[PDB]
Order: C-alpha cells, then structure tokens, then sequence
C-alpha cells in the first residue's frame, strides 16, 4: 500500500512502523521498484495486533510472539491465557508496589506540617543525619 | 519471456508493486490480482507451449506452425509492451549481436586485412 | 573519603554516583592530589537524601532540586509536601490506570477458552478483524 494512509488509519507513524519493522515483530512488508514499504492486510492486522499488545502490556518481545502466533495456525489459546494471567500478576504486583509507595508518601506527607517552614520532617527524616 | 518474468515477480511469494502495472494490462479498446494475472498469463503460455514444437513442422516458417506464432504475436499486439525491464530483454538481443555481429568482424579481423581477398 | 566509603555507607554504585554528581544533583566534591574526590559527610547525607528522593518515585531533576532544598535552609515544608501530592496524584492516576487495563485483561481472560485452541477470542480482537 501506501504507507501514511496505513499509519493514519492504525494511528501510528512510519518513523514507529519503521522501528517495530527493525524489531522483526512482524512481517516485512516488500518494497517497490521505487522503494515503498509494500502494506498489505496481513500487515495491517499484524500492526494493530502489535500496537494493542504492549497498550495491552506484552512487551516488544511478548507482542512479537503474539504475532508469531497470529501466523501460527496451531496456536495454543491455553498458552495466550498462561501469557495473560501471567501480565495480569506483574501489573498486580507492580500496583502493589505503587501502593505501598503511595502509602508511605502519604504517611510522610500528613505528618509534615506544611507551613512554609525551613524545618520539614520529610526532608530531614529523607537524610541519615541528626 | 515476460512468461518468465511472470515467473520472477511471483518468485518470492508476492508483488503488488508497479512490476505488473508495466506488465500485460490491457488497455480499452490499478493494482491486479493473482486471478487477474494468472488468466491473462495462461493464452499467452498456452500459444508458447504449442508453438515451439510446430517450428520443426518442414520448416521453421512453415504455414501452419507460423500462422500459430502469427496468433502468439496477434494475441500479444492487443496487449501493450510492457516497462524499462525490456530494455534488458532487447538488450539480451543486443548482446547476442552483439558477440554474433563482432565474432564475424573477428575472423575478419584475421582473414581480410593480411592477405589479399576477394568482396 | 573517596566514592568507595561514601557509597558502601550509603549504598550506591560506583557508575551511577558520578552520574549523579556529573548531573549537578549533589555537590561539587573536592579533588586529591590525582583527582580523587573527596568526599565529606555532606555529600554522604546528599547521596542519602538524593536515593531517598529517587526510590520514592522522583525523577532525577525533582530528587535533585529536593536535594538542592536540604542546603537551603529559607525552604518551606509546604512546597515539600505539595511536591509529595502532586507525585501522590501521579501514582494514582497510575495505579487506577493500571487496574483499569488489568480488568479488561481479566476480561478478555474469561472470554478465551484457554484449551489449546488456534481460534482464540483474544488474538481475534486485539487484532484489527471482524
Ligand atoms: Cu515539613
Ligand atoms: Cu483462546
């Protein structure tokens, strides 16, 4: 195809396209004689497929074995939902995580008088002194 | 032949380029398909497959056998010449004479300019 | 004192505290005879203070001027606590997103069969098709 027209539909640019390309996380599409990136559909669903996984968490990596197996024909749904899970359990621990971050910020926080002072508790108690 | 050539832009699998935007399209008397292609392609190697053993038939311009090459031809003369990659096929005759035309100047390289000979 | 003991007493690497100090985050410390920098207890505090900016969350300029902060004594407590909510406000636009974004996986979860299966639901709708 022509390549904006594909990058404006699936929201993308050919500078990104070009990347992932680079990334060999999808199928190369051919030139011409002139030298335009030959798009097709399988491209195109290949593209949005490795956009919506890493908007979905599947890194550059995991996306790309999506994509292998949007090629595969015997692919194992079991395995996708193992892929699954398994990004749900890191995006659980990693709101944990931030949890008990926005907890101790908090803590720190309505502890500290906020006025105007020189002597903050956060600030000191940030520091091993005293 | 562009047989061959059709050969060669699907080799790898594909090409939607402007390959076959030079390619046999004819105009009335626009990327194509595999299907368009394919039925386009068959006549045109249906004429080759059975012109070739004929050229044997009592002559290389028989009757019957060079009327079939008129049809191969014919056929090919509603279809348009096709891009700058025939530049290479002329020029693969070109070569031919190239040698060809040279060898002659060659041996009369050797045989003309030495000794004395009749024109 | 050289990186060697103001790191094994705060707990830095080497690499990242002459990044640090190559970043104008901490002090200037002081050159040897051969350019060793010597460092005092003040730019241990620094280094202190300056993780304990950074593991919270703060990114490397906002963990810099806080350190920056620590050698004003005409700062105020409340620009430090409203530091501490508008990062609280970052982490929780963050969290709420990826909970968000984890429950729609939890969704799409549910509707995969998981049992081997090429057709799955999933690489059909991340896909751009149907
Ligand atoms: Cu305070
Ligand atoms: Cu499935």
């Amino acid at each position: 195809m022509n390549i904006s027209d594909v990058a404006k539909i699936t929201g993308l640019t050919s500078k990104a396209i070009r990347f992932y390309e680079e990334k060999g996380l999808v199928t190369p599409p051919m030139r011409s004689e002139n030298g335009y990136r030959t798009y097709t559909q399988q491209h195109l669903n290949e593209l949005t497929l490795l956009r919506q996984a890493r908007q979905v968490g599947f890194n550059l990596e995991e996306s790309g074995e999506l994509v292998n197996l949007f090629n595969d024909p015997q692919r194992h749904s079991a395995d996708v939902k193992r892929r699954t899970l398994e990004k749900v359990a890191e995006i659980e621990r990693h709101i944990e995580e931030l949890q008990s971050m926005r907890d101790q910020l908090l803590a720190l926080a309505n502890a500290c008088p906020g006025d105007d002072s020189a002597d903050c508790p956060i600030i000191e108690n940030l520091s091993g002194c005293c | 032949y562009l047989l061959e050539q059709y050969d060669r832009v699907e080799a790898e699998e594909a090409r939607l380029s402007d390959l076959i935007t030079g390619f046999v399209d004819p105009n009335a008397e626009n990327s194509i398909d595999p299907e368009l292609a394919r039925e386009k392609f068959a006549e045109l190697r249906a004429q080759y497959v059975v012109t070739r053993d004929t050229i044997k038939a009592k002559g290389r311009s028989h009757a019957t056998a060079q009327e079939e090459i008129l049809k191969l031809s014919e056929v090919f003369k509603q279809f348009r010449l096709v891009p700058k990659q025939f530049d290479y096929l002329v020029n693969s005759m070109r070569v031919m004479m190239d040698r060809v035309r040279t060898q002659e100047r060659l041996i009369m390289k050797l045989c003309v300019e030495q000794c004395k000979m009749p024109k």
